[PDB]
RNA sequence: AGCUCUGACCGAAAGGCGUGAUGA
RNA sequence: AGCUCUGACCGAAAGGCGUGAUGA
């Protein structure tokens, strides 16, 4: 059945036949970026329905997700690589693309490749470092404009402070629910909200110790909320950025310990340069003196060694053990950094593998 | 032919150092291995940092050259690592080592110093 | 001194340099262009791009007497692991104008260093992608005559089989360069080389192995063909 | 010429005569609020253009702002009270409004009022107390999210950090100008920016120690700037709220020291009831924590600075003198608190005058 | 015991209440309402709201024998400082249905306590305003017959004259209660009272002054005519 | 007939208090005035808080009754405030006063107490 | 490691002042 | 107040190990 071109989305008859196609109405490079990764677009759904006009319940794709979320919407589909369609097109492209077809595949590709590739910059180890602290700020900022909104709105509705302890849903409530007498079973579940939840609070609306607000006292407070819920939007696009320039900075540290933790590690370094250029001993313990800051200075849990201890494997394993695993990931990490600084070559699956099988053990 | 080797080293001026260590391990310390080697270079504890041209991935020590020109330390490549291991304390390979407190070899050291300052351009 | 006359392989050339000796070289596809900063020599009307074995593995493999070499004028090759371009800069010269290379880097930073080049030299298509997932480029490519996989990576044996099913076409050859600790760092190279040979022969006809010494340590090229 | 009704905006001829009229197209309660306030709306502007149309440069209004911002519209107007028009309409309204014209002036009238008066509440004293603190939080938050956007965007343009030290502008630079090369004289002035400022930077743009960013690095930072910019906006609407609820909480305190400092004093109180319920001595010194040092490390004597000292009269007045003036404002405050608590009657101007003339003096 | 018979003014009634005494009182416009919680009393078919001199000045004014009283059934009066409405509630009874009152308070909390009243008793129009700005209400009022100013504020003398030009119709009256420290807390009551009269007579004719003792201390009610 | 007066005081019962301070000013203290009277009330130093029915603006002490009920103290309105001034320390008017440690008049106070406690409902 | 401003007396006089002086 | 991990030795064996053990 279905596969995609450098020009359009084709849908092929079970034998060899063309059925129908939908040409790309945007810049192809832009639509392919969405399709190739498994994402579904209008041009593809414009198709699916047009196929079901002709009467097709049968659907076959080239990517696991095009088939998954093809079910998540209507249609019954199944994933198969070099399927009849994908095979018809790459098999004899000239058929579909004319006598110049390569000069085309060339353009749309070089084009798409300059889409996903950042321009040449020597600052981006730090631009990340900003972003990674910049949302450690957005995190202070959010807790605080929450404590406000919490007790402030708890003048008009005290109960629901410890009713909705999960911050984002407290917020969106205030942001949409608004005034106390607005709440109802229907729009209360619209938020998440178990069917018990929609009960536990709904009695709390009907009875209450809550003072009265009007179309004005609300409309400022429901203006706090609209803000918290854009700061959140800012946090997403802050991580959405780290997890991208982390492809262009340290593909390796990224692919090893994760884009965030890779940015944090680069972070208390002073940069990428100062990371690759130090031992693996100066690496394993790092946020140890940022997490040990909790006995005599500010105070918290019994002091936690290191930043890198957030590695799922460092964590799911115990005292006695653990320890020696940090000493290891510590090692791999120093390496990933130099390669990353100098080369960028994705060697990450090697040490990733050398680590995994590494320090199997005593107990 | 690795590209992290700036200067072209003599087939001899090297083992003199490869052998300038072997007995530099006697009443003066050494700091065997690449980790505690990098350690010493960042703290000034390094007199001469000797490396190998074998070591791979070639990015495991590729960092020593830049860190030295910085911390103002002379450095020399001995064309084999397995050599360098044994000539330090132990057989198993050593990607680089350096000299803290030459000890035996005190002045037998800077011989390579002069050369290396002129060699590297 | 230099004398330049045709090599046994269509698109490869030999030179007798300053003194006595022999190197290989290709006819630069776009005169004036210099990719990896390699020595280009001039001849009757045109330039020839020297090719140094210490830089390109398939350079070495060709100085070591690579027996058969499916990459020839006109052939469309899928190049997996195309890097800066030093290593496919050459096959572009051989393949020529009617030839088509599809390059795939993963690390976006290195690929970028290719992208300027392929304006001039317009038979290569640089594609950001992960060889592990062949479908991620499913719509940027068309069936090839040769596949070439470099990519020091453990699964790489698999990587090749996987692409050879989507793209490589019947009786099309392919050639992969294996580093042997890319796959298993612990066990003996002539061992992994074998277990790898076996892994391929499950899908291909393994028509060759050639050790890459002295140039590269413990690597080897393999050629396989597609039933 | 031009007077407003409870029904439409009428413009009359120089003698007695009609000319034309525009009826209120939305809810008259709504339009009038703006018009009566001195504000100019479209119903008005739709008229005057029509009046120009018949050849009138001549313009007169009953409000000072209707004319002053009518000139800020072009047309040469003037302010005169009970002008020919207002006199016409209010003279014999049933001419224009039928026989039931009062029943009308009534509806639009009770209607306009219920709009401007906040609904009965007993929490509103504590609502202002959030909103006053909730704007001090928005003040930590802003200095903090500027601190970020300052050095992060300085990677790309270090210079301009100390160039535009006034924050609200640095921000809007980043937010509109965007990339270091988007900046040009035209859009540099549209930002504020003297005729020199448009150079002192434009010179730096042209050569800089600046790192390089592309459509992606920028697009995030310019997204931090779009947030600073909505936080500022969230400030405006927070004080705007305070200055309107003071009306319904402490009309006097508000009319005495100002809506902000009013709400502040209501804050370190526990509310109005407490503010009202206590002496004038527990008032003059309120915000007294910081006066200033001289024994922290040095040696000297201790005394204190309470909140109310920002009264422009306490402030422009000197050493020797002053705090005798605090003693006073403290008292008139305690009185303002009580009537404000119990009554709401606007007695302010009485003790405002009791205070002004008060404690003129010895120097 | 209560007896109720017509008082000299239209819309005022005298009562000989329980014991021997005399109080004034006004016909409730909307039977059943009670505004400020005052003593209603019942008579033939009808209820008359007592009006206590201690509560409303204008009540005390009339118990002190106010000579002439422009506020009479059918008349349109502008009332500045209407507050809760305790004081203006009674004039509503007088003025009657073809009467009209434009009440103006400034504090929003107090005027509120009036707004529900004006549903039953619909000859009143609560308007949140500032007397100091006559024009802010320019579009909510129509020229009136009497202006009435309470509003204890220093400028109150000018307040009356301003509104008077805006609204008060030729030859109609207006009358103001003055508290004297409202104006100047330092200088002697008569002198401020006397000053106030002059400031007025510059625009009106001041046809009366009446001091409000024993009820209210150091106040005086004036009535003026507009030429 | 001020609206801040809860109950209806007799014009003597007041007077006994009006002179109850007069000589309660001796061998125990009082605290003249409404600013330092509100002082004592919040701190409980208040035995009985006596007030005036004259005082205007009627809101200047209108706060005392609620504050007292809260702090559990008896209060009284002595119908004249000029007399209350002189009956404390000095002529000039006292809107209200209270007594901290009655002194002379110790038992001479709660008379008013037993009487305020019922009369106010 | 957490808290409270002070309570008759300035003016030469005029008399201003617990409905707060003067000292902080 | 504001800043530093440890450097040959686990394994019965197999031999794994400075391209980091074990101790933290
Ligand atoms: C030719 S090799 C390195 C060349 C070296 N100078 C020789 O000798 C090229 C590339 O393979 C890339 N690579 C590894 N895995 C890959 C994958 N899964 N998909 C695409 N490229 C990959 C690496 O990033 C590396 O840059
Ligand atoms: C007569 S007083 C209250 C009645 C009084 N308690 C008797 O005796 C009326 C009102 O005048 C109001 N007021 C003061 N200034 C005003 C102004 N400029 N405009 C309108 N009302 C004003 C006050 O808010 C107060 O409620």
């Amino acid at each position: 059945f279905i596969s995609e071109n450098v020009r359009g989305i084709y849908a092929f008859d079970e034998n060899g036949n063309l059925i129908e196609k939908r040409y790309f109405t945007d810049k192809p490079e832009k639509v392919l970026d969405q399709l190739l990764k498994g994402e579904i677009t209008k041009d593809l759904e414009e198709l699916l329905n047009s196929l079901k006009e002709k009467g097709y319940d049968e659907f076959v794709f080239e990517h696991p997700e095009l088939s998954r979320r093809a079910k998540e919407l209507g249609f019954s589909a199944t994933t198969e690589f070099p399927n009849i369609a994908g095979e018809r097109l790459r098999s004899n492209p000239e058929e579909f693309l004319g006598e110049n077809w390569f000069e085309e595949y060339y353009k749309v590709g070089v084009a798409l490749t300059r889409m996903r590739i950042q321009e040449q910059s020597g600052a981006r180890d730090k631009m990340v470092i900003q972003a990674i602290e910049a949302l450690d700020d957005v995190d202070k900022v959010i807790n605080l404009l929450v404590a406000r909104l919490r007790e402030w709105y708890s003048l008009h509705f005290p109960e629901l402070d410890e009713l909705l302890p999960k911050h984002p849903q407290y917020v969106a409530f205030v942001k949409t629910v608004g005034h106390r007498d607005n709440i109802n079973e229907e729009v209360l579940r619209e938020l998440g909200l178990s069917e018990e939840k929609i009960k536990k609070i709904l009695e709390a609306k009907e009875k209450t110790m809550g003072a009265w607000m009007d179309q004005t006292d609300i409309e400022v407070v429901r203006q706090l909320a609209e803000e918290i819920d854009r700061l959140y939007q800012l946090r997403k696009k802050l991580e959405d950025y780290i997890d991208r320039a982390m492809d262009d900075v340290a593909p390796n540290l990224k692919a090893l310990v994760g884009a965030k933790l890779a940015a944090r590690l680069i972070s208390l370094a002073g940069g990428l340069r100062e990371l690759a250029m130090m031992p693996s001993s100066t690496i394993q313990v790092l946020g140890a003196e940022k997490a040990l800051f909790r006995h005599l200075r500010t105070g918290a849990k019994p002091p936690k060694h290191g930043v890198i201890y957030q590695y799922p494997a460092i964590n799911r394993s115990p005292w006695w053990q653990r320890g020696k695993i940090a000493r290891a990931l510590a090692g791999k990490l120093a390496i990933a950094a130099r390669v990353d600084y100098f080369s960028g070559e994705y060697i990450a699956e090697e040490l990733k593998k050398e680590l995994e099988a590494r320090i199997r053990l005593v107990l | 032919k690795p590209s992290y080797v700036k200067f072209e080293v003599p087939k001899e001026l090297a083992e003199k150092a490869l052998q300038a260590v072997e007995i530099a391990r006697d009443t003066g310390k050494i700091r065997k291995g690449t980790n505690e080697t990098t350690k010493a270079v960042e703290r000034g504890q390094a007199k001469l940092v000797i490396i190998a041209e074998d070591v791979d991935p070639e990015e495991i020590v590729a960092h020593l050259p830049p860190l030295c020109e910085e911390k103002e330390i002379p450095y020399i490549y001995v064309p084999s690592k397995k050599e360098l291991g044994a000539a330090a304390g132990i057989e198993v390979a050593a990607a680089s080592v350096a000299i803290i407190e030459p000890g035996k070899a005190r002045d037998l050291v800077e011989e390579i110093a002069m050369k290396v300052k002129e060699l590297m351009k | 001194m230099v004398e330049v006359k045709k090599h046994k392989f269509p698109g490869v050339y030999v030179v007798i340099d300053d003194d006595g000796s022999e190197k290989i070289a290709t006819k630069n596809l776009v005169p004036g262009q210099r990719v990896y900063g390699e020595r280009v020599i001039k001849w009757e009307g045109e330039e020839y791009r020297i090719w140094n074995p210490h830089r390109s593995k398939l350079g070495a493999a060709i100085v070591n007497g690579l027996k058969n070499f499916p990459i020839k004028p006109g052939k469309s090759v899928l190049y997996l692991g195309i890097a800066s371009g030093t290593t496919a800069s050459h096959v572009s010269d051989i393949v020529g104008w009617e030839g088509k290379i599809y390059g795939i880097e993963f690390s976006p930073r290195v690929l970028r260093e290719l992208v300027p080049i392929v304006e001039e030299r317009r038979n290569i298509i640089p594609i950001l992608g992960d060889a592990t997932k062949p479908e991620e480029y499913r719509a940027l490519v068309t069936k090839v005559d040769v596949i070439f996989e470099d990519v020091a990576q453990p699964t790489q044996a698999k990587i090749l089989i996987d692409n050879a099913k989507a793209y490589l076409k019947r009786g099309g050859y392919g050639m992969i360069a294996v580093k042997s600790r890319s796959i298993d760092v612990t066990k003996e190279p002539e061992q992994v080389f074998k277990e790898v040979e076996r892994e391929l022969s499950e899908y291909f006809e393994v028509i060759e192995r050639l050790n890459l010494e002295p140039y590269e340590k413990d690597h080897a090229l393999f050629v396989v063909r597609k039933p």
